[PDB]
């Protein structure tokens, strides 16, 4: 993870190209076409979470060098490699596998790295970020229909967006550093205030994160008012996992505020948070 | 002739320039022009000491608008309607001017800096 | 003041109201205090002072209408005192756009 951790690539930086040229994945230009062509071969694969844990990572790693890359570039590949990721559930494999062995709190870079790859999931598939949520609405309607004809959801249910809730939720109530990363997912454009936020710009006009997180907290703000029921749960891991912490704290309780108030989206339980 | 009155700086004489304009469009044209270029150089008193008459809701008309279009904090145009409806005695006004900038100010702003603000406006009307 | 050192008496000002200083019939003259204050035809204060300023004045004002009675005024000054309340802020208010007139002026 840390090898492929490449992370400035979201958006143009300025240490961006000689990062590129002091990375091995660049120096060797056979580097990227042989991992490519080797994953999009056929090799043993004696778990599938690993599998499509290694595909994800792969096709985010190629999405974020296609960006700026031209003979390097490869963006084939990648949404056959995220579809097998996703149907595999490795949301739950590395929910499950690494999170939970206490073997994962040793470092911090562990948390960091995770952190990261949690942040660059969804600015590199926005697309998929649309389908997905469109998606559970229509399983939410399914569900809707099939309880109100008193039979069960048809066909077989894909919870993808579900385990990310319920694995994010669970990842920041586990942490003895205190790294406040969710804070990010807090940006100070929310306004909030307290005897410790005056060298914020709370006190003072204006302050915008770097995009990437912005993007990402932005949706967090508007799944504050628009919400199937099917996810109301795992949503709620969201709430708790961001519940720990006392300035996170702070800053959820005036996301719920925004949420409070005489309203019409946080009074129904499809299309809102109940 | 008004626009050369501007590049060398007489602003008594653009003011009578634009006086002279027949056609009230141009004139509010002019009129934009004028206040963003007075703006733009810090030229303050000139808006103020400017004596209009009968172009006074012409004036008013723009700075609301573009009160509505500036930032609060890199744009001072509601304390310049302001200190127009003082120039003109306008004591109502001004109150309205202030209070409802401290509106603005509670909608748009959180800080301290606004809290010092929203105080200030409407206690000022 | 007699020697014209007008920022030190706003200074000095200043600190004794937000002292809160001298009791109900002496916050009178804390009101009075002012008015050279309003007479100054050319001002060196900043907009923040204007700000404190006035702010503490109408604070002042409340806290003296409060003063009288927790809801009403009794004292027989008040009401021709409450009419120069009014013409000094008119004069305030006037003098308010002159200073803010000059200190954005001040920036160019």
């Amino acid at each position: 993870l840390y090898c492929l951790d490449v992370g400035f690539l979201e958006q143009g930086t300025d240490d961006r190209e000689e990062l590129m040229k002091q990375a091995s994945m660049f120096m060797d230009r056979q580097y990227i076409a042989a991992i490519h062509n080797r994953l999009q071969n056929t090799q043993p694969w004696k778990s599938p979470g690993m599998q499509a844990t290694v595909r994800l990572a792969w096709a985010l790693a190629l999405r974020g060098i296609s960006q700026f890359s031209e003979v390097l570039e490869f963006s084939e590949a990648d949404e056959p490699m995220a579809e097998i990721a996703i149907g595999g559930n490795v949301f739950l494999f590395l929910t499950e596998a690494v999170v939970g062995s206490e073997s994962f709190c040793t470092d911090e870079f562990f948390i960091r790295r995770i952190h990261k790859l949690v942040t660059d999931f969804p600015t590199l598939m926005p697309m998929k970020v649309k389908q997905l949520r469109n998606r559970a609405e229509e399983d939410a309607r399914l569900i809707q229909m099939s309880m109100q004809m008193g039979n069960e959801p048809p066909a077989s249910l894909r919870r993808d967006l579900e385990h990310l809730l319920l694995l994010i939720g669970e990842l920041y109530r586990k942490d003895p550093f205190h790294l406040e990363l969710a804070l990010e997912y807090w940006c100070p454009t929310e306004p909030l205030q307290s005897t410790s936020l005056m060298g914020s710009f709370l006190g003072v006009a204006h302050q915008r994160p770097p995009q990437r997180q912005v993007l990402l907290s932005k949706f967090v703000r508007q799944m504050s008012d628009l919400l199937p029921a099917t996810l109301y749960l795992p949503y709620l891991k969201m709430l708790r996992g961001l519940a720990s912490g006392p300035q996170c704290a702070h800053y959820c309780f005036s996301l719920l505020k925004a949420n409070g108030g005489s309203s019409a989206e946080n009074l129904q339980a499809a299309g809102g948070s109940p | 002739i008004f626009k050369h009155h501007l590049d060398m700086g007489h602003n008594s004489q653009a003011y009578d320039a634009l006086t002279q304009i027949p056609d009230t469009s141009r004139q509010l044209d002019c009129l934009r022009q004028l206040v963003v270029v007075l703006c733009e150089r810090s030229q303050l008193q000139d808006l103020v000491e400017f004596p209009y008459v009968n172009l006074h809701n012409e004036v008013v008309g723009i700075i609301e608008s573009r009160a509505r279009a500036v930032d609060l904090m890199t744009h001072n145009y509601y304390e310049l309607l302001y200190a127009f409806h003082i120039y003109r005695h306008n004591y109502r006004k001004a109150g309205t001017v202030m209070f409802e900038y401290g509106m603005r100010l509670g909608r748009e702003v959180r800080t301290l800096r606004g809290l010092q603000k929203q105080v200030n406006s409407y206690l000022a009307c | 003041y007699s020697q014209e050192q007008f920022s030190e008496a706003a200074s000095l000002l200043l600190s004794l109201m937000t002292a809160r200083i001298a009791p109900c019939s002496f916050w009178l003259t804390l009101l009075l205090d002012a008015l050279p204050l309003l007479e100054q035809k050319q001002v060196i204060f900043s907009a923040e002072q204007t700000y404190e300023l006035m702010r503490c004045l109408e604070d002042r004002m409340a806290a003296k209408l409060e003063s009288t009675s927790p809801d009403e005024i009794q004292k027989q000054d008040s009401s021709i005192d409450n009419t120069k309340v009014e013409m000094l802020r008119l004069a305030l208010a006037r003098n308010l756009a002159r200073a803010i007139v000059t200190e954005g002026a001040l920036q160019e």
